[PDB]
């Protein structure tokens, strides 16, 4: 069975199958609210959208980013994204395969404890795994030494590899971003 | 104990694989004084430990059946074939339910018609070996049961696999009542021959795929036409050859050809002239003219229906490949290449192709992603740019094999529906050489997996045959290769591991091997590492061990074929036959170890459908003499057929099975008058109950006494000294009472 690889972020989410090309799905990682007393009647009043929804129907709602920094900050709020992701994006079952999750090297540890604990417990995932994103970059741009700089919305962190083997000493980590630039 | 002065043993030699010896003096518990044709006496060392073969009494020699010999071991084996093919010329032999055919190459009487006839409804057992009755045994049974039948043919590609084939086509038609399936599938031989075989170190010619040919039978068993399939082709071979290596013949044929007009438009220079053909460095095979080979080819194209529109597109494409191999990269930057300006090969290609030069030329030095919203063009390293071209050229000649074989099984099909079929497999035996490689490992996996089908049917028959005679039938034993497959195909296997080292990044042959080390070094018993080197290793196989090379494995292994380069290449609009190839993801991903490897899962999901029916051939000496058997040659092919280890598989258990009447006709010499009773059967229980100590040798069936290995030496060489020692006191009675006379007549 194919393992899903899902890569979490502020901004987007990049979630497919392992062994595709490109990821399957894409879509920003936003989670909304109408702000604004529903007048119609019958609409189909909704609680909150995700993704492209709360993007298309934006100008009514208040959006809330669920990670700062590459924290999570609030746990409902990304639960709704993973449910989103499984079941909406990519309609497979989380019961039938592995998943690999994605962090930024040097966040707090109870950021892995919940986000497995929510995998096991709450989508019944058979098995995961937690990598680093700078490590995934080297195997993306076909090497096994370099220095990795990789900064996306939040976290921006250097992360120097030699033949396979990090340097946790090195490890480098900045909170400049694609957020702070657009503040 | 066995030994005794007056016995025969086989000692080893290395000019003859075995030699015969008689012992001097009778042996106790570290020195035989052994006897010899070659010279009178000898001294042999006995070794720390170790008794020479003994050897079967002359009775059994030269049976029909190898498994009525009451030793068996290599030595006797390997005469008794000898006294068959030399002596008696019978070329054909059994094994268990094995047939032998041992390959003369001179032409014999033996195939002609008549014998069809005098074959026909003889039960397996009731007539000699020869290859009609296992044609009968399989026609048999196809009429008796729903069941298809299928034949498997094992052995380097001289010893005559094809021969045998069409001998069993002929039995088929002749007895069925036809028309014109034979000379149409002999007519395609030549076909299949120019593309799909290969010149080795070993051999030339060998063949490098296996062929399935279907012959179709209504429901009256008429013969209604045929089916051709193949499985196992080496696609690698078509990039890249080893020293004293060609690549399939009709690239070569294509070359020698290039003076004729209608090729004159593909440019074609001389056969060393091109990347994929020169890195063999051997061009012309000694004795072959290459441009007589064409012509039969293009007349066995044209018997079959290809016209020649279509036989001018087959030859385009093969020179398109050609021309592609030339195309050659400059690097700008390491992770960058280009193609240098107004490349004259590449020209030459799109050129033949259509495809137009700059589309070429631009998907050959990068490749596409894309998500579904956005692509990007992407450059790629020079070896990237190689590794594709190759892919490109070992997909391009993947489907124009396929296709000529749709073609072929266009003209071999007629209409009406196929009731049942008998399925005649040709394919390759176990293969080892100084040097091993890729193509030997997926090779032998293969022979492997055939391997594990033959034993697990032969021990179904045999388990079906105890329950038929009584006995307990939890005694036999069964002998599974398993362990060395599941090696070799289970996840972190060898090619599961092969597989990992390509997609990783900075793969080689050092960091595979290395985890190959991690893997298994100690794990599992039957890998092994050479102690002198680290860029090798060592599978225990069925047969034997083989080293193989790393230095080949992942340059060899690499598939990926670009989308883009296909979808120019299907776009081209000079001619039909281009576009029509690639017509119908993630197969081109597959690596070539993994497309073999469903290729072989294919071809044993066809297998297993069916029940077997076995020949081995084997080729009894290295230079084509008519019946020159040569010991080593034939020692290596039986070990190639696994009919040795058979014959050891067979040897555990209990080989020899007798007729109660027959063995006490033999016995009767033995037996005694008191013995002698009215019911016969408990005659020979309480006899050779008597004679043979431990149970635990023998069985008695309701109708068979089943021996162990020796048993029925042991009867017959206690009937040999108690016959002899008898006729000795009778002979010197008769002297003295002659000889007493004559003292009285010289008294008188
Ligand atoms: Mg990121």
């Amino acid at each position: 069975t194919t393992a899903l690889v899902c890569d979490n972020g502020s901004g987007l989410v990049k979630a497919g199958f392992a062994g595709d090309d490109a990821p399957r799905a894409v879509f920003p990682s936003i989670v909304g609210r109408p702000r604004h007393q529903g007048v119609m009647v019958g609409m189909g009043q909704k609680d909150s959208y995700v993704g492209d929804e709360a993007q298309s129907k934006r100008g009514i709602l208040t959006l809330k980013y669920p990670i700062e920094h590459g924290i999570i900050t609030n746990w409902d709020d990304m639960e709704k994204i993973w449910h989103h992701t499984f079941y909406n994006e990519l309609r497979v079952a989380p019961e039938e395969h592995p998943t690999l999750l994605t962090e930024a090297p040097l966040n707090p540890k109870a950021n892995r404890e919940k986000m497995t604990q929510i995998m096991f417990e709450t989508f019944n995932v058979p098995a995961m795994y937690v990598a680093i994103q700078a490590v995934l970059s080297l195997y993306a741009s076909g090497r096994t030494t370099g220095i990795v700089l990789d900064s996306g919305d939040g976290v921006t962190h250097n992360v120097p590899i030699y033949e396979g083997y990090a340097l946790p000493h090195a490890i480098m980590r900045l909170d400049l971003a694609g957020r702070d630039l657009t503040d | 104990e066995l030994y005794t002065k007056y016995a025969r043993v086989w000692i080893p030699d290395p000019e003859e694989v075995w030699k015969s010896a008689e012992l001097l003096k009778d042996y106790k518990p570290k020195v035989l004084q052994l006897r010899l044709e070659e010279g009178k006496d000898l001294e042999y060392c006995l070794d720390p430990k170790e008794l020479p073969p003994l050897r079967n009494p002359d009775i059994l020699v030269g049976e029909n059946d190898l498994t009525a010999l009451s030793y068996l071991h290599e030595p006797a084996v390997l005469h008794n074939l000898k006294v068959r093919f030399i002596d008696s010329k019978l070329i054909y032999t059994y094994c268990g339910i094995v047939l032998v055919a041992i390959n003369p190459y001179e032409q014999l009487p033996i195939y002609g018609e008549d014998i069809i006839n005098a074959y026909s409804g003889q039960n397996m057992g009731d007539m000699d070996p020869h290859i009609f009755a296992v044609a009968e045994e399989a026609y048999k049974q196809m009429a008796r049961d729903e069941r298809n039948q299928s034949i498997i043919v094992s052995g380097e590609s001289g010893a005559g696999k094809t021969v045998s084939a069409k001998y069993a086509m002929r039995y088929f038609a002749t007895v069925s009542g036809s028309a014109n399936v034979e000379e149409k599938v002999l007519a395609s031989n030549p076909i299949m021959e120019s593309i799909g075989n290969a010149k080795t170190t070993r051999n030339d010619n060998s063949s490098r795929f296996g062929k399935y040919i279907e012959i179709g039978f209504d429901k009256r068993y008429r013969i209604i036409g045929a089916n051709m399939r193949t499985y196992l082709l080496e696609k690698s071979r078509v990039v890249f050859q080893a020293e004293e290596e060609r690549n399939y013949h009709i690239f070569y044929q294509l070359c020698a050809s290039a003076a004729l007009p209608e090729f004159k438009t593909l440019r074609l220079g001389n056969a060393n002239y091109f990347h994929y053909t020169k890195q063999g460095g051997s061009p012309v095979i000694d004795g072959i003219d290459d441009a007589k080979e064409m012509v039969n080819t293009r007349q066995a194209c044209t018997l079959l229906g290809i016209s020649d529109s279509y036989q001018m597109g087959i030859f385009r494409i093969l020179a398109g490949i050609l021309h592609l191999g030339n195309v050659e990269f400059a690097s700008r930057d390491s992770d960058s290449c280009a193609i240098p300006p107004k490349h004259d090969p590449l020209t030459i290609f799109c050129d033949l192709m259509g495809v137009d030069y700059e589309e070429m030329a631009h998907w050959l030095c990068h490749r596409k992603l894309a998500t579904a919203t956005e692509t990007y063009i992407k450059p790629i390293s020079k070896l990237h740019a190689i590794n594709a071209r190759d892919a490109l050229a070992k997909h391009i000649y993947a489907n124009l094999f396929n296709w000529i074989v749709d073609h072929v099984n266009k003209a071999l099909h007629s209409t009406v529906k196929q009731h049942s079929f008998i399925g005649v497999l040709d394919i390759y035996g176990f293969e080892t050489f100084e040097i091993n490689s890729f193509e030997q490992f997926c090779i032998n996996y293969a022979n492997e997996k055939l391997q594990q089908q033959f034993n697990m049917h032969v021990f179904k028959l045999e388990q079906e045959e105890y329950m038929k005679e009584q006995i307990p039938w939890t005694l036999i034993d069964f002998y599974d290769n398993q362990p060395c497959i599941n090696l070799i195909e289970a996840k972190m296997g060898v090619l599961d591991l092969l597989d990992e080292e390509c997609k990783m990044p900075k793969g080689s042959d050092d960091t595979w091997a290395q985890k190959l080390y991690n893997t298994h070094l100690n794990k599992c018993a039957l890998f092994e590492k050479p102690r002198l080197s680290n860029k090798a290793f060592i599978i225990k196989h069925f047969a034997d061990k083989v080293e193989y090379q790393c230095e080949g494995f992942l340059e060899k292994n690499k598939d990926t074929v670009y989308e883009e380069q296909i979808k120019v290449l299907k776009s081209s609009k000079k001619f039909k036959l281009l576009p029509e190839l690639f017509q119908d993801s993630k197969e081109h991903k597959k690596t070539v170890g993994h497309q073999f490897r469903n290729s072989l899962h294919l071809l044993m999901e066809t297998l297993n459908a069916t029940t077997p029916h076995y020949v081995r051939c084997i080729k009894p000496n290295d230079f084509k003499f008519p019946f020159t058997f040569d010991e080593k040659r034939a020692v290596q092919q039986l070990r190639a057929c696994g009919v040795l280890e058979t014959i050891r598989i067979s040897a555990a258990g209990f080989p020899s099975r007798w007729t109660y009447q027959e063995f006490f006709s033999r016995y009767r010499v033995l037996m005694k008058q008191k013995d002698v009773l009215s019911d016969r059967k408990q005659t020979c229980k309480n006899v050779l109950e008597k004679l043979i100590l431990d149970k635990d040798k023998y069985q008695f069936g309701k109708t068979k006494i089943f021996f162990r290995a020796g048993q029925v030496a042991y009867l017959e060489k206690i009937r040999a000294d108690k016959l002899r020692a008898a006729c000795i006191r009778i002979q010197k009675t008769i002297r003295g009472w002659l000889m007493r006379k004559k003292y009285m007549r010289m008294r008188r």
